RNA sequence: CCUCGA
């Protein structure tokens, strides 16, 4: 599970978008069907667009390439949103990490 | 994004003095001062700027 | 001979079986006793499958096969090729390395309990404890700026607007005077939240459910020793820091050997996890063994662990039999 | 042994069989990449 | 004290027993093959223990001074 | 001849030695490494690896 | 666990750049898929946790097993064969341990306080043991300066000739000792006669104090000290306090009025060049002089500012990691930076 | 100075949170005690979980079930959050049959008797027109977190999926106490909440019994 | 089975009043789970007869020094909290310690009332020089852990650290030693070094005692399951 | 060799 930061910039979004491992609505309209395996959208134009999600791909270094939908049957998308999210991003934004709760102090040598 | 220095028609590794490697005061907005492989292959490897783009 | 689609696989299991025909002058004495009594009459063949490497494992996700038989396009020769997809869930180990967005790096030493952890007075244990050591030195102190603001933003805010907008807060848009839990926020380079503007917010922290304020307006929390159960005798800064999982994981990394191939030309072994090589004992290490003196160390690393053909197989011999080990004989990359 | 003098390693004087040229050499260049203009 | 494994017998005490470290490796090592040699010769000659290395039988008999050397 | 072979300049040791005939004596460390054979410093040298390892009479006794 | 009990194994570390990159140990079997490497030895092999891999190798025969624990053991190569001064020493975090344990405390609790009046003074204890129990009561901190009788402890040089002969005295014999209970604590980890050190232990004091165990005592002897003051060095590290965060990174006052008085000489200087009167190569001169002091007067008021507790300082100072420029750079400025052509 | 009995005291504020007053107590002791109760709250107070899980067209985790949402993976997730608690003390099997279109959650699962649901609410996967979902939930009762028991260990079948097993049915604990300094005392004040599986009392019951065996050995 | 094995507690005597006990092996955690508790409850929960104040006859303005002995004030004090006594009496109980002449005092030479006991008698406690006496009242009560000498009055009433609790010092360590095949659990080690009041047996015992007592408190609330082991 | 790790 890919998580967004709550301390970010406004890079991630453009980034991920941008880096093309994200699935963005080519045109606007509505999601006719949304499964794990596509998403389909039906233009106002009366045309159909399905995405086909990469389901558990291997990418060139060994990490696991799974898009993700992230629209709802029903859902109004317009042109250039994101439809689906990819390997490391989250509702469209770069997810590199987790938000991890710190202490910054030394514990008994373990992080010596 | 990236932009090597290194190739067939470009200079060798054998070639890569330390001058070539430094930032230079014209990367300011085309090349990021920061991005750069800490190993052998520094300042011959950086990567694009947000805003740059190149021209014909 | 292909393994099963959703097959759990260890290291030397089969995923296909694969025979490569050797000659008869290749079949061991035994392999030869057993064809003839039997009558196999099948022809000698080595078993030249493919295995599960060394320390991994995972789930077959994906078999894809190509035929010759079929009309398929295959490399000169080549009569059937198949690949083999496995998937391992990789949990976070001792030894996998971590880092923010600051180049500051570390590996896991230890992952404890979650009783063991230092936790805060209303019992959340930490994450992740970072050592204090690491960060002046480094000028990396955006990170503790960020576990400052990634508090802030966990707990979310509401700054006192009653009398009207305090000074700090002058600069600060509309939409960032109060904040819900857990809010998303930006921080753009060479614009982003001005010190005064980040303490002014650890002022206006949001409370837990139970009306508390663990983190004050230093950003430091008092937290208890799980172990003992005393408390730690002094604020410690807490707060959230975005942690990434970087590439260089134990599962990868770690590689051990006793005997395995060796390159044809020199005779020593060869190199490289992926090929089951031998670590590769250089010029500044034998260096370190002279000047230690060990000679008989460095003549058996230089012999009969690496070169010796005969004195190899002598020594395996020798150790399954509890004896002593041999005396090396000449290396053969000296012959070579 | 009684010229060169202790052991820096051991802190006794130094044994008879040491391959002190290496250590003297090892000595001199560990510290090198320390040396700048 | 009481040091544990390795660093018993303390090497200090074998340095009294030899000249230098060197002596002390090869007269260890040449005892504690002898000892390997016995088990398939002379030795043990200390109580050896559960399941305890030659190596380190010969250790403790140099320490105990239960054996001799030359050169 | 093949310490300085192994050190560096490699072609240029090898033709000179060849046409002078040298003959290595075998005696360093380096060499001794090169042929597999225990160096002449620390251990492998003669009054430490020749020590012969006995025990005591009053030893064996019990 | 039968098999590689008491078996040696040897660790390396790349670039080995001499020879203790190469070290043996007694190997413990672990769990997990990482090699642990004591803290003290990573000095030796120039060894930080940041990702750093190393290598494993197995004697084999009689000779080899021997060398590697007895030429090449961890604890017998404890001295830099560079410097003949022990490397093996606490090193950071172990020295912010000991530092804070031993650093005395005007006004602590449990302070001693002479007798006033009808007031007692409280702050004698008859054992090191009593004081470990008040410790456990709110009562008595580590730190505070207090009253001991010392039982098992070598007194100071001339605590032990006048109190006693000039070189007698037994382990029975005691002594009182106006210390703190972390200096107590920390000479019950040095071996047992050797003279009590009541200092607070900087790093420079730990490696007086190691440099003579070194030269007075076994080896042995000087790696079990290291080892148990490693051990109370990451407790009391644990236990320190030291933490940074943005209001720790204390800023200089002054610092706008000394840049101020420095851009003023700046631009005396620069009025200086355009008269023609001053060289461009005499300008930078010129120029780098007055920022070169502005940067030194920076880190001046900067250190004046600090309290001396202040985690930052705290680091720094004891000798545990890092320099005060690096602080600087931090809290009051950068300075000057290099040219590509330097 | 002398001795009077300690009492413990609860004071229930929701019903899977619960504060515990044990008073009087030595000076200086209240923290460490109420860390040797937290510590075994946190760690060894029985529970009932989901070990496997078998899925119909679904030989793996890494693949998707037509008409769903949710890959396998991402379904396994969601799975993680399910609070069941069992008495039977041997492998038991919940079903979870469901066609779309809508929403399947806990409430969707059938347990055998003896098994209880205690979230039906939560979301576990979303199913449209062509969207069947057919799964079977092995659930035991052990005690911590084991990860998944392999298909090697046990004799599974290929088609089996392990899942990780978090048995604890607590969620929080934390403790205050209040020195008072002739006579002085310390009062501990446990804070306990757990998951709706079990209620703070019982937690509380099971982590001071297996304290009171642990501790009987010295005695 | 939701059972956990046996763990063993066994002993190394050090010196009569000091043991090491080693409880293994633990299941993991619970090494620190009952160590600090155990060490605490070993200092602060074990009763005790102690030293509570004093009066020396003899001195009360000067309270620095005692004419005709070689100790002073604030030694002598340091001495008595170093009196180990043993008492049955729930109140306050004095005692008297008279001797004169050139010798030196002992802990015997001190005449216990009834049912309080010395346990210490050849402690030192001062020398008395040519002509030198000592009258001094020692009031002794019972009590439990380390109370301070804080605690308007008759002159020369000198206030004392009470060390109630018969054992002196502890100090515990975890190390890891297991079953084979979980091979993370927790060995525990106590080193317990107590007066003469009590053998460090019986230190441990009562400490276990008031533990299971303060952990009943707790299972009290109701009776259901919870792991437990083949042997105690 | 390339890209990367300390
Ligand atoms: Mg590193």
């Amino acid at each position: 599970r890919s998580e967004a930061p709550l301390v970010g910039t406004g890079m991630e979004l453009r980034a991920a978008i941008d880096a093309g491992d994200v699935v963005v609505a080519e045109e606007s309209g509505v999601i006719e069907e949304v499964s794990a395996d596509y998403i389909t959208v039906m233009h106002d134009n009366g045309t159909r667009r399905t995405y086909r999600m990469r389901k558990f791909a291997r990418s060139n270094h060994g990490t696991c390439a799974n898009q993700c939908p992230i629209v709802d049957a029903g859902d109004r998308v317009e042109a250039g949103q994101v439809i689906a999210d990819g390997p490391c991003t989250d509702d469209g934004e770069m997810a590199l990490g987790k938000n991890l709760l710190v202490a910054i102090m030394p514990w008994e040598g373990h992080n010596y | 994004r990236r932009l090597s220095a290194l190739g067939p028609g470009g200079l060798s590794r054998e070639r890569a003095g330390l001058e070539v490697r430094d930032v230079h005061p014209s990367h300011y907005g085309r090349m990021c001062p920061i991005e750069t492989p800490e190993g052998p292959n520094i300042g011959l490897i950086g990567s694009l700027s947000v805003y740059a783009r190149v021209n014909p | 001979g292909i393994v099963r689609i959703g097959a759990e696989v260890r290291d030397g299991d089969i995923l296909v079986g694969k025979v490569t025909p050797k000659g008869e002058t290749e079949l061991t004495p035994e392999e030869r006793l057993l064809r003839a009594i039997f009558g196999e009459k099948a022809r000698e063949v080595r078993d030249t499958s493919l295995k599960v490497p060394h320390g991994e494992s995972g789930k077959v996700i994906g078999i894809r096969v190509f035929s010759r038989e079929d009309e398929d396009e295959l490399p000169a020769g080549v009569n059937e090729l198949v690949r083999v997809y496995v998937a391992q869930k990789r949990k976070i180990s001792d030894g996998d390395k971590l880092a923010g967005r600051h180049g500051n790096k570390g590996v896991i030493g230890k992952i404890l309990p979650v009783e063991d952890m230092p936790f805060l007075a209303d019992g959340t244990p930490v994450d992740i404890i970072l050592n204090t050591h690491g960060v002046p030195r480094r000028m990396n102190i955006g990170q503790i700026l960020e576990t400052h603001l990634g508090w802030c933003a966990h707990s979310g805010w509401k700054v006192d607007a009653a009398k009207g907008v305090p000074d700090w807060a002058a600069r600060l848009p509309d939409e960032l005077l109060e904040a819900q839990p857990n809010a998303i926020v930006s921080t753009p380079v060479f614009d982003g939240a001005q010190e005064a503007e980040l303490q002014g917010l650890l002022s206006c922290t949001l409370p837990n459910r139970d009306g508390d304020v663990l983190v004050d307006a230093d950003g430091k929390a008092m937290l208890f020793d799980g172990r003992s159960g005393e408390p730690f005798p002094y604020p410690v800064t807490v707060g959230y820091m975005y942690i990434m999982k970087l590439h260089h994981l134990v599962d990868d990394k770690i590689h051990a050997r006793s005997t395995g191939p060796y390159s044809m030309i020199t005779q020593q072994p060869l190199g490289g996890k992926a090929q089951f090589g031998g670590q590769r004992f250089g010029e500044m290490e034998c260096w370190a063994m002279q000047a230690y003196g060990a000679a008989y160390t460095l003549q058996e690393l230089l012999t009969i662990k690496s070169d010796d053909t005969v004195g190899r197989v002598k020594v395996y011999e020798a150790i399954v039999k509890g004896e002593n080990i041999p005396e090396p004989g000449i290396p053969e990359s000296f012959k070579v | 042994a009684t010229c060169y003098g202790r052991s820096m390693a051991t802190g006794k004087l130094v044994d008879i069989g040491e391959a002190v040229g290496i250590v003297a050499a090892q000595s001199i260049g560990e510290p090198g990449t320390q040396l700048t203009m | 004290d009481t040091p544990l494994g390795i660093t018993n017998p303390p090497i200090d005490e074998l340095l009294d027993r030899v000249s230098s470290k060197y002596a002390l490796v090869i007269y260890a090592a040449k005892r504690a093959r002898q000892i390997n040699d016995y088990y398939n010769y002379v030795g043990p000659l200390v109580e050896p223990g559960l399941q305890e290395k030659p190596l380190s039988i010969a250790l403790r008999e140099i320490h105990a001074d239960l054996l001799e050397h030359t050169e | 001849w093949l310490s300085a072979a192994s050190f560096q300049e490699t072609t240029r040791v090898l033709t000179d030695a060849a046409i002078n005939c040298r003959s290595d004596k075998l005696n360093g460390l380096k060499e001794n490494v090169i042929i597999g054979k225990l160096i002449p410093a620390g251990t492998g040298i003669n009054r430490y690896r020749n020590i012969a390892v006995q025990p005591t009479e009053e030893a064996r006794a019990a | 666990e039968e098999v590689i009990a008491e078996h040696p194994v040897l660790l390396n570390r790349a670039p080995t750049l001499h020879r203790l990159g190469i070290q043996a140990f007694e190997p413990m079997l672990v769990e997990g898929k990482a090699i642990q490497l004591h803290p003290l030895v990573c000095e030796a092999f120039n060894a930080d946790f940041d990702g750093d891999q190393m290598a494993v190798h197995l004697p084999l025969s009689a000779e080899a097993q021997a060398e590697a624990r007895i030429l090449m053991l961890s604890s017998n190569n404890i001295l830099s064969p560079a410097s003949g001064r022990p490397l093996a020493m606490p090193r950071l975090d172990m020295v912010t341990g000991l530092y804070y344990l031993t650093t005395e405390v005007p006004g602590d609790t449990g302070e001693y306080q002479p007798a006033s009046g009808d007031h007692p003074e409280t702050g004698v204890y008859s054992s090191p043991a009593e004081a470990i129990m008040a410790a456990d009561r709110g009562v008595l901190s580590v730190r505070a300066k207090i009253k001991v009788r010392l039982t098992q402890l070598r007194p100071p040089v001339e605590i032990e000739a006048e109190l006693f002969g000039h070189s007698g005295w037994q382990p029975g014999d005691a002594w009182m000792a106006e210390t703190t209970l972390g200096r107590v604590m920390f000479n019950e980890l040095l071996p047992l006669g050797y003279p009590f050190v009541n200092k607070q232990m900087h790093k420079k004091v730990q490696a007086a104090i190691i440099n003579d165990l070194a030269e007075r005592y076994p080896m042995i002897v000087v790696a079990q000290t290291v080892d148990k003051l490693k051990d109370a060095g990451f407790y009391w590290a644990t236990r320190s306090g030291v933490t940074v965060s943005m209001a720790d990174v204390l800023v200089p006052p002054r610092k706008k009025e000394i840049l101020d008085h420095y851009e003023e000489r700046a631009d005396k200087v620069e009025k200086q060049f355009q008269r023609g009167a001053l060289n461009h190569d005499e300008r930078n001169e010129a120029l780098v002089e007055i920022w070169k002091e502005a940067t030194d007067e920076v880190g001046q008021a900067l250190r004046e500012h600090y309290p001396d507790d202040n985690p930052i300082i705290t680091i720094v100072d004891s000798g545990a990691t890092g320099n005060f420029t690096q602080t600087r750079t931090l809290a009051g400025m950068k300075g000057l930076v290099t040219n590509p052509k330097g | 100075l002398i001795s009077q009995r300690p009492t413990l005291s609860e004071d229930v504020l929701t019903d899977n949170r619960s504060q515990f007053v044990i008073e009087p107590l030595e000076p200086g002791f209240g923290y460490t005690l109420g860390n040797s109760l937290r510590r075994t709250l946190l760690s060894s107070i029985p529970g009932a979980a989901v070990t496997s899980i078998r899925i119909d067209g679904v030989l793996h985790e890494f693949t998707t079930v037509p008409g769903v949402k949710e890959d396998v993976t991402e379904i396994i997730l969601n799975l993680k959050s399910l609070v069941v608690s069992s008495e039977e003390d041997e492998p038991v099997t919940m079903y979870l049959r469901k066609q779309g279109p809508g929403e399947v959650t806990a409430g969707d699962i059938v347990p055998p008797a003896g098994v209880t649901v205690h979230n039906p609410g939560m979301h576990i996967a979303t199913l449209n027109d062509k969207g069947k979902l057919e799964v079977e939930l092995v659930v035991e009762r052990g005690r911590g977190y084991v990860p998944a028991v392999q298909n090697r260990a046990s004799g599974a079948e290929i088609g089996r999926i392990p899942v990780d097993s978090i048995y604890s049915p607590v969620l929080k604990v934390t403790y205050k106490v209040d020195a008072t300094r002739r006579t002085d005392f310390d009062k501990l004040i446990l804070d306990v909440e757990t998951k709706n599986s079990i209620s703070p009392r019982d937690a509380l019951a099971s982590a001071g019994k297996t304290l009171v065996e642990l501790f009987g050995l010295a005695r």
